[PDB]
């Protein structure tokens, strides 16, 4: 009645990161060498890696080593992954598996296994933003919004630089798609929305990604 | 370092047969060797150890064999429930590797599937995004062959599929692919095609159609 | 100098986990007891959890205690920590600082942090889905047989039944395993093949339920115009 | 546990100014406090430990002193630099609590905010989303209330707030609210108002639109 639970999984971007841990019940994980496995989408297990007792040798698949890393937590029977730099092909079902027998000799199956986390690595590490206007409806205010791009950062400069006084671009906000979103407003005279042209400059570097937009009162 | 290989990739079998899978090393592991029977959604049970010594609790109609670099596994009276993949594993002190993996099903005769193809709806669309699905119903075996032309130009990276398992009446698979595009991108495009491709067809099925008829 | 870095931040949904790490530069953490702490966006900071030399003492807030645990690995220098059952007062930043001074003494103050992680936890934890037709279209129908159903995107989590005409539909019917989407939304579709003489008179619901968000959809799908 | 609390909580002063900030601990916790300075989207540094030890490069112009359940950080001759959030801590061996923080802020008189309302362009409009957007600009103090209002109905969990720092010239403070919601839910209502309420202000001021 031996068990094991996986925890952490979920959806990745990229080149991002993402720490899995795993948690036993009925035994002590001090005395076994703990394993994590993949399963792909094809069907196939393959061995991701393994921690001996004490962590004296710590062992990883050629896909992973340099971007995995296990460790252990003998007193309160714990085990950790953490991937970085993260491929597509990493998208799997990780399970945290056990070796261990009857009687403990140098090398044995793995014995137990937890359900299982499941792990996405969607192919998209960055996306370039979409810029609409903020159209002036004294003093006037106008600007742009740069929605949808991942990840930080982006730089708005208007007119190329020109303008500069009134300026006011608003720290980027996390939406719940994980997406970024920011604002950039500028106050004017109201005279000058006919003749003066008000372009935004977006730069997203991630991206390397450059548009230039302008905003008029509209019809 | 050792390469395990496991014979066949897709074994189909009735119950009540007798099934071997085949389970060869690179090198000469002697009998450290595991078979491992693993279920959709679940976790791998651990079946045989050391070639050839059953773990207690395993039905006595499961065996293993073989030493150096050719290991067998053989399930003598097939049951409903032993229709699963199964992993060979040469484990060592600090590392391990699987082989491929062997699913097993049930046997039947092959069926070409029937393909539909399916426009994105008016509601989805003019809310921003355009689904374009691609059915394939009851085909055997389950290797098929799906691909997404927009304007006859060939897609990729922009389609996800979905297969069912064996269906508990005529032991066969089904299969959709789901073409997803932005609002935009789809009124930028007029014809949009699935070509499927499958042993039961004599050449491939393609099923297109234009964009606003 | 002595530099932290985090890595595991991101969203999270109401009621789930996430784990994050904490490598460091420079010098080891086998001597010093390492920190968690988080900025609130109400500004403030708040101690989290405390982990001490060879992990003999393990302390945690009262707002995270019995949800969270910390863990290190001396050998090569990480911190972790375990967030479960993640609530929305939990979206902070988390920064991993080191407790230590120029000397070592029995109670020195956090002298290292790390740039910090953002760790958003969202409140809705479940979302209903869209359900689009797939309608038997004037051309897809060959033989005596048409394909219809409909498609269930945009929910989360899984899973999502469904049936045909309140389950008076059951042969010819497919519902896909679903899809998990780069949004991280899942998507799934329901097909079934019926009689194309039966497009005139037999109607043709599926209904859709999503127990937790217990959301119910009987959508009808009938071909276009 | 032990329980600390600053004050106040947010303190206006101008450059060169001498200023003080109180550390109150619901117990004696002797001289274990220490004083951080935290920037916005930057990390803690460490200012003072042992409620008076200035850490090595920490300016002379900071001090620190108490004990018991009373200690105090004094900045004399504020810098533009000095001008962040300073968390106080009691720091223990194994666990550690901090104040709410107090941010000293560039002092000036009251100004109301310049209220604006942006309806959602066309362009975004036809791909499936519509952002509302309704800005404050240079106001102060930097406390402020933004509420949607949709068909006279309250907007709750659709809109998502961003603030502005210190502005270098005028000293005051600037805020942008978006309410995204989907198309057809915006096609489904009229008039989109945000209403703002500010110490500026007599009554909170409510910018509105009609779909159209
Ligand atoms: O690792 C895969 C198996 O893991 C589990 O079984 C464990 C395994 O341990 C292997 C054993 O290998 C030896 O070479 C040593 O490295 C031993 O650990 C020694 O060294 C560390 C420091 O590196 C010490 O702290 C230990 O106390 C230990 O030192 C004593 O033991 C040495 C070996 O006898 C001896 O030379 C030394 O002088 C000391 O007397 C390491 O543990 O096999 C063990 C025996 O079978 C078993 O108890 C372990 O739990 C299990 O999951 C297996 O199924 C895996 O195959
Ligand atoms: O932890 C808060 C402070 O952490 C940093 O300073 C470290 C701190 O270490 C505290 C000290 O406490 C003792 O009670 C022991 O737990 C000691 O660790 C002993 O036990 C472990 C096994 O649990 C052994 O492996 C160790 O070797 C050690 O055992 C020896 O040392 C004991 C203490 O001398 C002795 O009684 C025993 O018989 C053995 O000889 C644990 O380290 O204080 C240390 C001394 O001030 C300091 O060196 C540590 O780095 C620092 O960040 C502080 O600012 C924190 O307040």
């Amino acid at each position: 009645e031996v068990q094991l639970v996986e925890s952490g999984g979920g959806l990745v971007k990229a080149g991002g990161s993402l720490i899995l841990s795993c948690g036993v019940s009925n035994f002590r994980i001090s005395a076994h060498t703990m394993n994590w496995v993949r399963r792909v989408p094809g069907g196939g297990l393959e061995w991701v890696a393994s921690i001996s007792t004490s962590s004296t040798y710590r062992d990883y698949a050629d896909a992973v080593k340099g971007r995995f890393t296990v460790s252990r937590d003998d007193l309160e029977d714990f085990v950790y992954l953490q991937m970085h730099k993260m491929r597509v092909e990493d998208t799997a079902i990780y399970y945290c598996a056990r070796k261990g027998s009857d009687r403990l000799s140098d090398n044995d199956p793995f014995d137990a296994w937890g359900p299982g986390t499941v792990v996405t690595v969607s192919p998209a590490s960055t996306k370039g933003p979409s810029v609409f206007p903020l159209a002036p409806s004294g003093t006037a205010a106008l600007g742009c919004l740069v929605k949808d791009y991942f990840p930080e950062p982006v730089t708005v400069s208007w007119n190329s630089g020109a303008l500069t006084s009134g300026v006011h671009t608003f720290p980027a906000v996390l939406q719940s798609s994980g997406l970024y979103s920011l604002s950039s407003v500028v106050t004017v005279p109201s005279s000058s929305l006919g003749t003066q042209t008000y372009i935004c400059n977006v730069n997203h570097k991630p991206s390397n990604t450059k548009v230039d937009k302008k905003v008029e009162p509209k019809s | 370092d050792v390469v395990m290989t496991q014979s066949p990739s897709t074994l189909s079998a009735s119950v009540g047969d007798t099934i071997t899978i085949t389970c060869r090393a690179s090198q000469s592991i002697e009998t450290w060797l595991a078979w491992y029977q693993q279920k959709p959604g679940k976790a791998p049970k651990l079946l045989i150890y050391k070639a050839s010594t059953l773990k207690t609790g395993v039905p006595s109609r499961f065996s293993g064999s073989g030493s150096g670099t050719e290991f067998t596994l053989t399930i003598s009276g097939l049951q409903f429930d032993d229709f699963a993949t199964y992993h060979c594993q040469h484990y060592a002190g600090y590392s391990a590797t699987f082989g491929q993996g062997t699913r097993v099903e049930i046997k039947r005769t092959v069926a070409a599937p029937s393909v539909f193809i399916f426009p994105p709806s008016d509601e989805q669309l003019k809310s921003g995004t355009a689904s374009v699905v691609c059915l394939l119903n009851n085909f055997y075996p389950r290797e098929a062959k799906v691909q997404w032309k927009v304007d006859n130009a060939l897609q990729s990276g922009n389609s996800q599929e979905s297969v069912t398992e064996q269906d508990s009446k005529d032991s066969t698979y089904s299969l959709s692919s789901t073409l997803t595009l932005s609002k935009a991108d789809y009124e930028k495009h007029k014809v949009y095609a699935c070509e499927v491709t499958h042993q039961g067809l004599s050449s491939p099925v393609t099923k297109s159609f234009n964009r606003g008829e």
